[PDB]
DNA sequence: CCGAGCAGCTACTTGTGAGCGGATA
DNA sequence: TATCCGCTCACAATGCCACACGCGCTGCTCGGCC
RNA sequence: CACAUUCCAACCACACCUGGCGUGUGGC
């Protein structure tokens, strides 16, 4: 089973899995460590936003992938905002800096 | 084609700056409009970026010293 | 982009900003219509637009009325992604607090308001009052009541005493307390009191305080006035098919608590009697905190399939918070997951993808392929012909994949091999074709396991996979210097039978010019494969220079050997050949290859190995058949001699003579002797009968048998395996541990009986179940190790300093268990490495330890070594290159930014797959007894003393008065080869500095029996000893003369506990012996039970035991070294007992006893007592009242516990022993791991720090500071004439080390994720994200590898 | 009627046959767990009852178990072993007079 | 009417760690 | 009044994949702006 | 006078789906 972009869940805009639903495999926390005890600084930070999360980045790849542009932009990945909000509905106040 | 990096190694200080400069190169290469100092045979950008790296013409300092020299001349144009 | 990120508390103002409306109505949607409320959980005006560019009343819906609202409804026409950050609120009429603060253990409010959370939850639950505005009342303003306590004191005062019983009650409460004065207040009881515990409270309740007042929060915030609510899209409410909806259980908590509100406003409305609203106001608290929570106040309430509700803090915590699911770990696209299978034909550095699959992967690449081309104008035409999949696409997908590498992924991921890159070749199939010698790293066997492939799909991705996770550039493990691209089984056994020569063959005796013409005489047939051959080799050598000098010579070699020898590189001796190549035979071979040519010809050389292996055992026929188990003709008799013997010694048992231990020890060991007979027997067989004539008579040669060439190549088969099969198995195991006296007397090639399978299987189903458990747990102490790592990375080149360890070679037990060399190989030397000539630098310091450095350091014969250490680095906030040493994959040395914490603990935790986690061995699972003192030697060498404290008796021996003396063995060349622990009382035969040779005893120990042995002979009395009070005449009656018995401190009373039964020494005039050298009287006090056979005036001798004490001695304390035993090492947590250690030296003595426990009081001459003690009294005692001790030696033996070790023997000895532990432990199983990692796994497990005294510092004494903050700060300080700090290090167990760091995220992200938010919240705390976790959990580049770099390119703007 | 359907078709031992081969049958219904109400769960179950016992011989087979999650847990009944009216595991033996 | 909220008809883990009495000198 | 000890509560236990399935009923009472 | 837009021969925009969560079973 395969999927190059297909559909993404609705509590999060992150691509499914399985073979039923046309969707990826998961890139477990293993997988990151393994990844970031070797370099590839920037291949993780596709893999984890630019190819999965971002909702404005995913499209922007894709669409600079068909036009023969490989390179990205990092934007944001979208659970991140996801559990900003959580912790926001809680009573604790988490905010970014400059 | 290009099966080990070790002599990139060898010629580079480490194996990171040697991947972002041959990331640099092959910017230049694929959508900076740039042609490849070694003949080709039908390889991508990156196995041509890191032979002209392996073959000692092309490094960080070239490639700023390249970059200096491209913006004197859009300076120069400017004129 | 931003910065940092800061966490704090929510005022309701800020909450009120943050909503964009108000829920009221607690309807979702309508049944007829989808569309939703008008203010309801999921509202328009509130929220945003449903639909994008359009509103609810459907009046403005063009393009050209978006960013106004509309007339009725007034909602914001623009995009429904508005409505994933737009939030609302509920206003609550009766302010509610937060379960989380409430229920921390220790909950903030209970600290804060020094008030017990008993009847804070009393108060939150409607059931006793809380006074308020005490004032001229009589009763105190923070007192509790209840309902009688109210009503009986009401009419004392009713117009100034007022006692709510709400949340609003503890608002009040709050809103009414001052910050600065209370500070004050306790800071002076602080400074006045003098207690332990008391202290402890007081000076967190002044932390607490300090965050309060210092942080930007304020403590009434924590009573929720205002509630937020969650945006209504990433509410889960979906219409299911039909009426039904698949709703979330957020939407019914929420539901519940608009309700319960609405109905506390309605009866609030119409003034209800003071029961009625104080129950509404608990149910509504009840709603509000298990929405907050559920299931923490102790009713875990359910909303449907009675199954547990999910509240807010579930969607965080756990296994399936989105910490671990939606944030670490998430699901990526362009990628694929198939089964794997062995591809032969592909080269090393590449690998197969199935056709389908790489079309499906690379869509968007071929379609900008097929629009570059003049084939496809546009992207659907483009896409119809890939589903169409026409004959003009496939050679675009060739193109597309001509240098584009994939990354392949293992399901479990252990180390860095996991992820491994390889250039994809397309192949027509559904499953993915692996390269057989990397799937051994994978640990991958080809039985249906199923892994998966990702795609870089960017320029600095695909030239990052080509230089770094490829498959070439990964040969060494990060572990292990050893290669791990080791030949597998099936290689190696085509190359043992190319290479194992026989005697006699087609060809034997001719003469091959070269390897191509005996290749051509093989091929041909005209000769056999393996047969001593004379041929002519052309090496070549390389010189000092970059030159290959070449030699012809004629060797005698096997065909084998002669053809393979066109395969080998230039560089390669022909010694490396000329031999059976078996499997360390072709590893060793490799690595040579590797150290001598380089990386660039080892992959092709590797490749043309596996390519020859795989065809020549082809060629070859191996194959194992029934005939080729051969069974031991002589098996039977030793069979019948055993049983013979079994039964003899049953006759013996059934005789009366000898008892069931006894016989069934004899019985075991029987069955063992015979048991390791028969195996000898099946080898010595296994490896005959192989006789071939040469024009003689017979040659009888190494066996050509398939089942031995499998086995003794180190193929797939051992000795204990082959041993099973065609031997007797041997003994088996019961469920408890033991060894059952029944062996199994048959094999697998032979019947099996029925019970003796029955049996097998028994022992067989606790070693299959246990990896099956241990997987869990070894995943769980990975995720640990990582947590604790991954917080430093090589930021510094060098941090200029001098201290290190003492390296130098275990030889504990037997001879030694590793040199010195593999502990210090990669690394650098701290200090001058000294030769055994004094005054040589033959080793400078600040140098890298090459292969040739420690091959001369051990031609030198150098015992000890300081080199540097990771714990002696001091690089803020990560380590320096200077100090960790070489790579362990690279040929150099480390780079600058590679994370060594999480490659430290992947090659920590990859060996847990193949630990224990229970077993019999408990050390002395046999016998184990002090008798054992009895120490031989292998070697010839002369005796040294460490620790020396000794006499010599009358009788020609040497006696030893400690215990910390160490019994070491000089060799002829100077260095240490046997150390052993000397006992107390030991009989040493020799003497300091003899020359001893091997295989003789030279000291020996009682086993029950604590000697008082005395230093210089004289005459003994009854001195301070009074019969009937201090000691009991327990008449012997085989010894003639009797023994004096003395009692414990458990059975004698109290007319004489202050009386201790001494021993003084004296002369015939009647004055005691004097120490030679002191002024110190000499005298033994003995403590209870003691045995006293020695009678009284009689001449004693120097060094003879007068006082039986019996020891406990007899069991077994090694606690079972399996993954639990590392579990708890790295977790520091204290054994049952723990060997308690002496704080300051000096003197001991005993003072009140039964204080609950027995007393103890340790006097120093320099300075005072200032420590007092609690000792059990079932614990033996090593030291006694008169003996002197320095500080740090055992007083209760036992385990000892590593805080103590750290806090009284430094930062380096508490490391060694840490680290000598886990070695033994990983090396008990027969794995290999280098010491750095174990080391900087420590050094980040003593990160924390405290105070002693706080001099100059801002840190008070009771706060637990970071180390190397404090480590600055100190620094700055000592840039001016202040004093910095008294700086104490601290260690604690890993799970705690990710929790008290700086950065919060990271902690978040572990578990205990309630807790560390509310600490976090309520200290104002804000993190630098300095780390990796952390910049993954935001999603930027992480300043580890690559990118690391790229911050630091960001540190230099800021 | 509500319980028992409930019983019948949604609970820890309730499940759908796999229907694979007649082997897949047997051993199906011929399937001893230990998990369940009243039972262990394989979350919280020690060494002891993984283990099996010399007084399991002919009562339940030691070599059938499902290789995982659950070793032990989840056994198969011997061939001849029957159930007694109490509810214990009876094995047959023949009877062995003097000779 | 409609809708929405509520009422009658679980215990073989074991461990580890922290907190709360508690009782004894 | 310190302080060790006993009882009680919070929290923890892979990872993937495949399949299957599922959500207290009926009734009663109170409240909402075309 | 001025701001701001302006609603209709093919077609571009109006697309496409349940891991909520649990349980059970099986495999590596
Ligand atoms: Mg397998
Ligand atoms: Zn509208
Ligand atoms: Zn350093």
């Amino acid at each position: 089973h395969a999927r190059s972009t297909g559909s993404y869940s609705l509590v999060t805009q992150q691509p499914l899995g399985g073979k039923a639903q046309f969707g990826g495999q998961r890139f477990g926390e293993m997988e990151v460590w393994a990844l970031e005890a070797y370099g590839a600084a920037y291949t993780l930070q596709e893999m984890l936003t630019v190819k999965s999360d971002d909702v404005n980045g995913r499209t922007k790849m894709y669409k600079n992938i068909v036009d023969g542009n490989h390179q990205m932009e990092p934007g944001m990945p979208e659970s991140f905002n996801v559990l900003l909000k959580e912790i926001r509905s809680l009573g604790i106040n988490i905010e970014l800096e400059d | 084609a290009r099966v080990t990096v070790q002599d990139a190694v060898e010629k580079i200080g480490n194996r990171f700056d040697l991947v972002l400069v041959a990331a640099r190169r092959a910017r230049q290469m694929q959508v900076g409009g740039k042609d490849p100092l070694v003949p080709e045979e039908n390889d991508k950008t990156t196995v041509i970026a890191l032979r002209e790296i392996e073959e000692g013409l092309i490094n960080n300092q070239i490639l700023d010293v390249r970059e200096r020299q491209e913006q004197q001349e859009q300076e120069a144009a400017e004129l | 982009e931003f910065d940092a990120i800061k966490i704090a508390l929510a005022s309701p103002d800020m909450i009120r900003s943050w909503s964009f409306g108000e829920v009221k109505k607690p309807e979702t949607i309508n049944y007829r219509t989808f569309k939703p409320e008008r203010d309801g959980l999921f509202c328009a005006r509130i929220f945003g637009p449903v639909k994008d560019y359009e509103c609810l009343c459907g009046k403005y819906k063009r393009l050209k009325h978006r960013g106004v609202i509309c007339e009725k409804c007034g909602v914001e026409v623009t995009q429904t992604k508005v409505r994933r950050e737009r939030m609302g609120h509920i206003e609550l009429a009766s302010p509610t607090a937060h379960i989380w603060f409430l229920k921390s253990l220790p909950s903030r409010i209970g600290l804060l308001l020094d008030m017990p959370l008993r009847d804070i939850e009393r108060v939150l639950y409607f059931e006793s009052y809380v006074v308020i505005e005490g004032g001229m009342t009589n009763l105190e303003r923070q007192q509790i009541l209840t309902e009688e306590q109210y009503l009986d004191a009401l009419e004392e005062f009713g117009d100034e005493f007022d006692a709510k019983m709400g949340a609003e009650a503890i608002q009040a409460l709050l809103k009414s307390m001052d910050l600065e004065q209370e500070c004050e207040q306790l800071r002076e009881e602080l400074n006045e009191t003098n207690s332990e515990t008391k202290r402890k409270k007081l000076t967190k309740r002044i932390k607490l305080l300090e965050a309060f007042v210092q942080s930007g929060n304020k403590p009434e915030w924590m009573i929720l006035t205002v509630l937020p609510v969650l945006p209504p899209d990433l509410r889960p409410l979906v219409p299911l098919d039909g009426g039904r909806f698949a709703t979330s259980d957020l939407n019914d908590l929420y539901r519940r608590v608009i309700n319960r509100n609405n109905r506390l406003k309605r009866l609030l409305d119409l003034a209800a009697p003071d029961i009625i609203v104080r129950n509404e106001k608990r149910m509504l608290q009840e709603a509000v905190d298990a929405l907050l929570d559920n299931g923490r106040r102790g009713r875990a309430i359910t909303g449907s399939n009675k199954r547990p509700l999910k509240s807010l803090a579930d969607m965080i915590k756990g296994k399936q918070g989105r910490f671990r699911q939606n944030l670490l770990g998430k699901r990526v696209d362009y990628s694929g997951r198939s089964v794997i299978t062995v591809g032969p034909y592909l080269r090393l550095h590449q690998c197969g993808l199935p056709k389908k699959m790489a079309l499906e992967l690379f869509k968007p690449f071929i379609y900008g392929k097929l629009e570059l081309r003049g084939l496809a104008t546009t992207i659907k035409a483009a896409k119809k012909m890939v589903e169409r999949e026409e004959a003009v696409v496939w050679d675009i997908l060739d193109e597309v994949i001509r240098e584009h590498p994939v990354l392949l992924n293992r399901a479990p991921t252990l180390h860095r091999l996991g992820i491994q890159a390889f250039e994809p070749v397309l192949i027509e199939g559904k499953a993915i074709q692996l390269h057989p010698l990397v799937c051994a790293a994978y640990n991958a066997d080809f039985d249906g396991d199923q892994m998966a492939v990702h795609v870089p799909l960017t320029l600095e991705a695909q030239l990052e996979a080509r230089a770094l996770m490829m498959s070439t550039n990964n040969i060494l493990s990060p572990a292990n210097g050893e290669p791990i691209i080791v030949p597998s089984q099936d290689v190696v056994l085509g190359l043992y039978y190319m290479t194992r020569d026989c005697v006699n063959a087609k060809g034997e005796g001719m003469v091959l010019t070269g390897p191509k013409e005996a290749e051509r005489l093989y091929r041909s047939g005209l000769a056999s494969l393996h047969a001593r051959v004379k041929v002519r080799i052309t090496e070549y050598e390389k010189d000092a220079n970059g030159e290959l000098v070449a030699k012809t010579s004629l060797k005698d070699t096997t065909v084998g050997r002669a053809i393979l020898w066109m395969i080998v590189p230039k560089g390669l001796p022909y010694s490396i050949v000329n031999q059976a190549l078996g499997k360390k035979a072709i590893s060793k071979m490799l690595n040579t290859c590797y150290r001598i040519l380089g990386l660039k010809p080892t992959v092709i050389f590797a490749d043309q190995i596996m390519y020859t292996g795989f065809a020549y055992a082809a060629r070859s026929g191996a194959s194992v058949g029934i005939d080729d188990m051969v069974i031991p003709e002589k098996k039977h008799e030793i069979i019948s001699e055993a049983e013979a013997e079994v039964a003899e010694i049953q006759e013996q048992f059934q005789s009366g003579l000898v008892t069931a231990g006894e016989r069934y020890n004899k019985v075991i060991d029987i069955w063992a002797a015979a048991n390791d007979r028969v195996s000898k027997a099946m080898m010595d067989n296994l490896q005959t009968e192989t006789v071939i004539n040469r024009d003689g008579q017979e040659e009888k040669q190494v066996s050509f048998n398939s089942i031995y060439m499998m086995a003794d190549s180190g193929a797939r088969g051992s000795a204990a395996q082959i041993r099973q099969l065609a031997g007797m198995r041997g003994l088996m195991a019961k469920p408890d541990g033991s060894i059952i006296e029944t062996p199994i007397t048959a094999n697998f090639r032979e019947g099996l009986n029925v019970l003796q399978y029955f049996i097998s299987t028994h022992g067989a189903r606790k070693g299959l179940a246990d990896t099956a458990l241990k997987t869990a747990n070894s995943g769980y102490l990975t995720r640990r190790l990582v947590d604790v790592a991954q917080d430093l990375v090589v930021t510094e080149d060098d941090c200029g300093t001098h201290e290190g360890i003492m390296m130098t070679p275990v030889i504990e037990g037997g001879d030694v268990k590793e040199p010195l060399r593999d502990r210090v190989l990669g690394r650098v030397t701290a200090e001058d490495v000294l030769k055994p000539g004094t005054a040589d630098i033959l080793v400078p310091r600040n140098t890298l330890l090459h292969e040739q450095w420690c091959d001369l350091l051990e031609e030198n014969s150098v015992d000890a070594v300081k080199v540097r250490s990771v714990v002696s680095c001091d690089t803020d906030f990560g380590v320096c290159a200077h100090c960790y040493g070489r790579d362990l994959a690279r040929g150099h040395i480390i780079n600058k930014g590679e994370a060594i914490g999480v490659i430290a603990a992947q090659s920590i935790g990859e060996p847990g797959t193949q630990l224990t986690m229970r077993t019999f061995h408990i050390g002395g699972a046999a016998s184990r007894a002090a008798a054992e003192s009895s120490i031989q030697v292998k070697n010839k060498g002369s005796i040294k003393l460490s620790n020396v404290k000794s006499v010599v008796n009358s009788s020609g021996k040497l006696v030893i008065t400690s215990r910390n003396t160490e019994l070491k063995l000089i060799d002829e060349f100077g260095r240490t080869k046997e150390s052993y622990k000397v006992p107390y009382g030991a009989v040493l035969a020799k003497g300091d500095g003899e020359q001893v040779a091997g295989g003789e005893t030279v000291a020996n120990w009682d086993p029950h029996t604590m000697p008082v042995i005395t230093e210089v002979s004289g005459f003994v009395r009854f001195t301070d000893m009074i019969d009937g009070q201090t000691i009991t005449r327990q008449t012997d009656e085989l010894t003639g003369l009797s023994s004096l018995v003395v009692l414990d401190s458990a059975e004698r009373t109290a007319g004489g506990k202050d009386l201790r039964p001494a021993l003084k020494i004296v002369d015939a005039q009647g004055n005691d012996v004097l120490i030679p050298g002191t002024d110190m009287p000499a005298q033994y006090f003995l403590p209870g039970k003691a045995i006293v056979q020695l009678e009284d005036g009689v001449q004693i001798s120097s060094g003879d035991t007068l006082a039986r004490i019996p020891q406990e001695s007899g069991g077994t304390k090694d606690i079972t070294g399996g993954l639990p035993r590392v579990a708890d090492l790295f977790e520091a947590r204290r054994p049952k007992e723990p060997a308690i250690l002496a704080e300051i030296s000096g003197i001991v003595s005993f003072g009140k006893e039964t204080k609950g426990k027995r007393r103890l009081v340790i006097t120093p001459v320099d300075g005072s007592d200032p420590y007092e003690e609690m000792i059990p009294k079932w614990r033996q005692l090593n030291v006694f009242e008169g003996e002197r001790v320095e500080r740090g030696d055992v007083i209760s033996d036992g385990p000892e516990a590593p805080h103590d070790i750290l806090r009284l023997r430094g930062v380096h000895a508490v490391t060694r022993y840490i680290v000598n532990e886990v070695q033994d432990v990983y090396r008990l199983q027969g794995v290999k791991i280098n010491d750095k990692h174990i080391e900087v796994i420590v050094r980040q497990m003593l990160r924390k720090a405290t105070i002693v005294n706080a001099g100059s510092s801002d840190f008070l004494e009771g706060e637990q500071v970071e180390y190397s903050r404090v480590k600055i700060a100190n620094r700055e300080l000592e840039a001016n004439g202040k004093v910095g700090a008294t700086y104490s290090r601290d260690l604690l167990g890993i799970t705690k080390a990710s929790l008290a760091t700086e950065s919060f995220i990271s902690a978040a992200s572990f578990q205990e994720t309630t807790r560390v938010l509310t600490e976090a919240a309520v200290a104002g705390k804000r993190d630098e994200l300095r780390g990796l976790k952390e910049n993954v959990i935001v999603g930027r580049l992480i300043p580890a590898g690559t990118g690391y770099a790229y911050h630091q390119d960001r540190m230099r703007r800021r | 009627s509500a319980a028992v359907k409930e019983f019948f078709g949604s609970s820890q031992l309730s499940q759908f046959m796999d229907q694979n081969n007649p082997l897949s049958e047997i051993t199906h219904k011929r399937r001893i767990s230990a998990l369940g109400p009243g039972g262990l769960t394989r979350e919280r179950a020690g060494f002891e009852v993984r283990d099996v016992h010399p007084t399991h011989y002919g009562r339940v087979c030691p070599i059938e178990t499902p290789e995982g999650p659950n070793i032990g847990l989840i056994n198969s009944l011997s061939v001849y072993a029957q159930t007694n009216e109490y509810g214990f595991l009876e094995t047959p033996y023949r009877k062995v007079t003097d000779g």
